[PDB]
């Protein structure tokens, strides 16, 4: 179950980056499941309640989410646990 | 035929009594925890639907001047959308914050009321069952007019 089943929606979730002034694309971010925290850069998984801060250039949100946050449920149903398996190699 | 009339076992595996207890006293914790964070949960949904609104009504009014205005109150409109920007985001985080936290109570509460129900004490299974019946229609409810009131803000953009 996710923690913030508000943010469950994709549409809730990029309603949060109105104003982004970062290069992390902001839809891809939105639908690996972040939404913005208010603060910097900061997003949050809104299943697994994983944060992520520090973003680089042109960096994967689906990467980074499978790379910190594995276990997420949210990411397995929508990336399968190959891709999880294969981002830790 | 008719049952057969017994007794004498006490049924007094320490066990036993230690789950029936640990059963009415987090029923009752969880109980507790259910209306306290669902209180609170929706009177912050409440608090930050009206910061939607309010956003939405400068939104409406800043368009309705279009035009009208001329450079300094185009941009003093701007700077008071920019502080009610800012106070709905605030009551958003506050909001989030404390959805994970009735989660959290609402996942205890099913427990309980498992509990209760797998050691046979209907009457607390049921009261508990009723309650997180109710404290979750209730807030689904108040979350959907919080999305109405979202997607005017979103439709005023």
């Amino acid at each position: 179950l996710p923690r913030n089943p508000s943010m469950a929606d994709y549409e809730a979730r990029i309603f949060t980056f109105g104003t982004w002034i970062y290069s992390v694309n902001k839809e891809q971010l939105a639908r690996a499941g972040f939404y913005a925290l208010g603060e910097g850069d900061k997003v949050k998984c809104f299943h697994c309640g994983g944060g992520l801060t520090d973003w680089k250039p042109s960096e994967d949100p689906w990467e980074q989410h499978a790379k910190w946050y594995p276990g997420c449920k949210y990411l397995l149903e929508q990336k399968g646990q190959e891709y999880i398996n294969n981002i830790h190699l | 035929a008719v049952p057969i009339a017994q007794k004498s076992e006490p049924h007094s595996l320490s066990s036993e009594a230690l789950m029936r207890r640990a059963v009415s006293l987090v029923t009752d914790s969880t109980s507790t925890d259910l209306s306290q964070t669902t209180y609170a949960l929706i009177e912050a949904i409440t608090e930050y639907t009206k910061a939607v609104y309010t956003l939405t009504s400068l939104y409406r009014q800043y368009t309705s001047l279009l035009g009208k205005m001329n450079s300094e109150e185009e941009d003093e409109v701007w700077q008071v959308i920019i502080g009610a920007r800012a106070e709905m985001t605030s009551k958003h985080q506050e909001y989030l914050k404390l959805e994970t936290t009735w989660m959290t109570a609402v996942g205890l509460s099913e427990m309980a009321a498992e509990a209760a129900y797998q050691t046979g004490a209907d009457q607390a299974s049921i009261t508990a069952r009723n309650h997180i019946q109710l404290v979750k229609l209730q807030v689904e409810e108040v979350h959907q007019l919080s999305r109405k009131a979202e997607t005017k803000l979103a439709e005023a953009q």
